[PDB]
C-alpha cells in the first residue's frame, strides 16, 4: 500500500600505495609505512625486486562504521588494462596467493592503525617482482601495475565481511 | 671497480700466508699492512697445481645472487661452491673439469669457462615472474708454456 | 503521497525533500508531524514549499541491507497527525513513506605504474701463471736423477726434459734448442748448439754420433743422450748446457717447429712421425767427414 521512492547514490572505492619510511633502525616496518602514501606525481615510482610493497585499499567518503570493506582477488598486470594478459595473483578470495614461494600477506588494521573508520581499509603486502616470458625464461623488462577486486560489506547479515585462511 | 673496504668478519684469505703485499697484489688481492684478503668483486686466480679459483661477492647483484642459480660451462659435483660465507662464495675445481674450453695459443695454453645464473621463475594459470637478477662471469687461465733449463756437465779424458 | 517525497543520495548522507501539502489536499501540515524516522525536518523552501532532512545514512531509523548489486539504506518517513490545538481533532489522515537509497556494492580497482629494478652483472677476467718444467742429467734408464755430473770421453750424458702435468690437460714436452758453453753465459765463446731448429738434434749429424732422442716414457717427457765431448782449446773440464724447453697439449699438432728429431741414417722422429725432421736437413751446419787415401797392403 505505501509509496516508496527510490535513487542510486555515488560510492567509490580507492587503491594507493605505501611510501612510509622507518622511524629509526628497528621499528615495526609493516606499521611505518602506511603512514605515508605515494602520490600520483611518484609515479612511475621504482622498487627492486623481492623487496616489500605495502599496499592499501580504502572506500572514500564515507561516514558508517558498519560498512566492511573486503577484498576479493589482488592481482598484477604487465600493461594498465587489469583484463590484459600475462597475470600474476596476490590475494585470491581475500587469502594470500598459495603456489608463490614469496607468498604475500594480509597486514591486521587493528585499533594500532588508528585509523577514523578501519573497517573501510583492508590493507596487504607483497613481495615485488618483474614479469617473465615463460618460453624464454627471460626478464620481460615491462611495467607492472597492482589491481584488486573490492565489496562493500555489512555485518550482521547472513555474509561475512573478513577473509578466513 | 673492485674495492678492498671489505669488513673483517667476512674477509677471505688469499691462500699465501705471509705474502708480501706486492705478491698480494699480484694474485689480485688486497693488503692492509697485517693480512691478505680478497677485494670486492669477482676474484680469478690460477695456481700452480691447475686448480680454478674463483671469488665472488654475493653482492655482484641486486638482489644478492644465490649460490644454486650459478652453474658452470659443465656439470659435476666439484662445480658446486666449494666454500662461502655470508658474503662471498668460494669455487675450486680443476682445469680440466666442469666443461672447461682449452684453447691453444703460441707459447701459452688457455683454459676458459663461464659461470651463468638461471633465473627461477614462479609459474602461474597466466603468468610467469621472476624475483631473481642475473649474474655471468667470463673467467680464463693463460698458462704460459715456455722456460729456460740448465744444467752442468764435467768431461774429462779416461785416465 | 505522489510526487511530494524527493531524495538525493549522496556518499556520507541522504537529503529528503518532501511538499509542505503533502498529500496534495491544498492544506498544508505540521512540520512538526513529519519525522523521518524519529527525526525533524532539518530545514524550510517558503518559496518551493518543501520540507528538507538530511541524515547521514546510519542515522534517523534507516535499515542497511545487502544485494548482489547494491547496498540499500531503507528510511521511513512517517507523518503522524496530531491534534490541531485545545480541539482533540485531527482533519489528516496517517501515512508512512518508504526512502531507499542504492549505493553500488562491488568494485576494481587499479594502481599506476611500478617499475621494477634490479642490478645485472656481466664482467670478463683473466688470470695468468706457468707450466713448469725439469731439466735433469738421469741414468742409463732415464729412470733416476744422476748422482753426479762427471763423465769419461766416449761416455753417453742421458738428460731427461719433463712439464710437470699435475692437474693440466695431457701435456707434451718440447727440447728446441741446447746450447754448450764453458761460461754459464749461453752466447759466450766458444760454443755448440747440439740441439737446434726446433728439436734437431743436430750432434749426431754432424758428428755422426749415437746421439738421439731415445723415446718418451710419456708425453710430458722427452728423453735424449748426448755422447760426451770437450772443446778444441778447453782446459777446463766444466761444461755448462742451456736450453730452450716448451710444451702443448697432446692434441697439438706435432710440426715443423713442434717436433723431437736426430739423424739416424737419416733424419728420424721420436714418435715415429719422420718426414716431419725433412726440414732439419738445413745449411749453417757442415757435416763432418774424415779424409781418403789410395788402397795400401800392410
Ligand atoms: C574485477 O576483477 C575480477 C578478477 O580479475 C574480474 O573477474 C574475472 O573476469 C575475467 C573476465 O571475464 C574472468 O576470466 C574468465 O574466467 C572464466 C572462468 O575462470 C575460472 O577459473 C579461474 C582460475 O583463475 C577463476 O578465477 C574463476 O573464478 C573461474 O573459476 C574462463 O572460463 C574464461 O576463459 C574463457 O574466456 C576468455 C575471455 O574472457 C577467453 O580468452 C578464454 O579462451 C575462454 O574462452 C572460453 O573457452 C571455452 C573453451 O575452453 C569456450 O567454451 C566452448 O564454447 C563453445 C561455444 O559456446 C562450445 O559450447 C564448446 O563446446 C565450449 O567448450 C567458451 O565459449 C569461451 N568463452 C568466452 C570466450 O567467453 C576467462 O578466463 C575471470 O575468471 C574473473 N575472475 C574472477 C575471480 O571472477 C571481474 O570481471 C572484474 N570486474 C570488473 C567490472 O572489471
Amino acid at each position: 500500500s505505501p509509496l516508496s521512492i527510490a535513487e542510486l547514490g555515488p560510492l567509490n572505492v580507492y587503491l594507493q600505495i605505501a611510501n612510509g619510511q622507518c622511524q629509526t633502525k628497528g621499528c615495526d616496518e609493516a606499521a611505518a609505512a602506511y603512514t605515508s602514501f605515494y602520490t600520483d606525481a611518484d609515479y612511475p615510482v621504482t622498487k627492486v625486486l623481492r623487496d616489500p610493497v605495502y599496499v592499501d585499499v580504502q572506500i572514500l567518503g564515507r561516514t558508517d562504521p558498519n560498512l566492511v570493506l573486503t577484498l576479493g582477488r589482488c592481482w598484477a598486470t604487465t600493461s594498465p588494462n587489469a583484463f590484459s594478459l600475462p597475470q600474476w595473483d596476490i590475494l585470491i578470495d581475500g587469502c594470500p596467493y598459495a603456489d608463490d614461494r614469496y607468498l604475500s600477506a594480509l597486514v591486521p588494521i587493528d585499533h594500532s592503525s588508528g585509523l577514523p573508520f578501519p573497517t573501510h581499509h583492508s590493507r596487504f603486502l607483497f613481495k615485488m617482482f618483474t614479469f617473465v616470458d615463460p618460453h624464454s625464461m627471460e626478464p620481460l623488462r615491462e611495467k607492472v601495475y597492482i589491481h584488486c577486486s573490492t565489496a562493500a560489506c555489512v555485518p550482521g547479515q547472513g555474509v561475512s565481511c573478513e577473509p578466513s585462511c | 671497480p673492485k674495492s678492498c673496504e671489505v669488513p673483517r668478519d667476512v674477509r677471505v684469505p688469499c691462500g699465501v700466508p705471509d705474502i708480501s703485499p706486492s705478491a698480494c697484489d699480484a694474485i689480485d688481492c688486497c693488503h692492509d699492512g697485517q693480512s691478505c684478503y680478497f677485494g670486492t668483486g669477482a676474484t680469478v686466480q690460477c695456481t700452480k697445481d691447475g686448480h680454478f679459483i674463483v671469488v665472488v661477492a654475493k653482492d655482484v647483484t641486486l638482489p644478492h645472487i644465490d649460490l644454486e642459480t650459478i652453474s658452470l660451462l659443465g656439470q659435476g659435483q666439484d662445480c658446486g661452491p666449494a666454500d662461502s660465507n655470508s658474503a662471498f662464495a668460494i669455487y675450486y675445481f680443476p682445469v680440466t673439469y666442469c666443461g672447461t674450453v682449452v684453447m691453444e695459443e703460441p707459447g701459452v695454453i688457455v683454459y676458459e669457462n663461464r659461470m651463468t645464473s638461471s633465473y627461477e621463475v614462479g609459474v602461474g594459470p597466466l603468468g610467469a615472474i621472476t624475483r631473481d637478477s642475473s649474474f655471468e662471469l667470463l673467467f680464463q687461465c693463460r698458462y704460459r708454456a715456455t722456460s729456460v733449463e740448465t744444467l752442468v756437465v764435467e768431461v774429462q779424458p779416461p785416465d | 503521497p505522489a510526487a511530494t517525497v524527493a531524495v538525493e543520495c549522496r556518499e556520507d548522507l541522504a537529503h529528503v525533500e518532501a511538499k509542505k501539502d503533502l498529500f496534495g489536499i491544498g492544506q498544508f501540515i505540521d512540520p512538526a508531524d513529519l519525522t523521518l524516522g524519529t527525526c525533524p525536518p532539518s530545514a524550510e523552501d517558503p518559496a518551493a514549499q518543501v520540507l528538507i532532512f538530511e541524515s547521514p545514512l546510519q542515522n534517523c531509523g534507516s535499515v542497511l541491507t545487502m544485494t548482489e548489486d547494491s547496498l540499500v539504506y531503507t528510511f521511513t518517513l512517517n507523518y503522524n497527525p496530531k491534534p490541531l490545538g485545545s480541539a482533540p481533532v485531527v482533519r489528516t489522515s496517517q501515512a508512512v513513506v518508504i526512502v531507499e537509497c542504492h549505493y553500488p556494492r562491488k568494485h576494481n580497482v587499479s594502481s599506476l605504474a611500478l617499475d621494477p629494478l634490479w642490478v645485472p652483472f656481466s664482467a670478463a677476467k683473466m688470470a695468468e701463471e706457468f707450466l713448469y718444467f725439469t731439466l735433469k742429467l738421469t741414468t742409463d734408464d732415464f729412470q733416476f736423477e744422476r748422482p753426479s755430473y762427471q763423465y769419461f770421453l766416449g761416455d753417453l750424458i742421458h738428460i731427461e726434459a719433463t712439464v710437470k702435468q699435475y692437474f693440466h690437460v695431457p701435456l707434451r714436452v718440447y727440447v728446441d734448442r741446447c746450447v754448450a758453453t764453458l761460461s754459464p753465459d749461453a752466447n759466450s765463446s766458444p760454443s755448440y748448439a747440439f740441439i737446434d731448429n726446433y728439436g734437431c738434434l743436430l750432434d749426431g749429424r754432424i758428428t755422426g754420433s749415437d746421439s738421439k732422442f731415445v723415446s718418451r716414457p710419456a708425453e710430458n717427457k722427452l728423453d735424449f743422450q748426448l755422447e760426451a765431448f770437450r772443446f778444441q782449446g778447453a782446459d777446463s773440464g766444466m761444461i755448462y748446457i742451456t736450453c730452450h724447453l716448451k710444451a702443448t697439449s697432446a692434441a697439438y699438432p706435432l710440426d715443423a717447429e713442434h717436433r723431437a728429431c736426430s739423424y739416424i741414417q737419416g733424419w728420424k722422429e721420436v714418435s715415429g712421425a719422420d718426414p716431419i725432421c725433412a726440414s732439419c736437413e738445413s745449411g749453417g751446419f757442415e757435416v763432418h767427414a774424415n779424409a781418403v787415401v789410395s788402397h795400401g797392403t800392410s
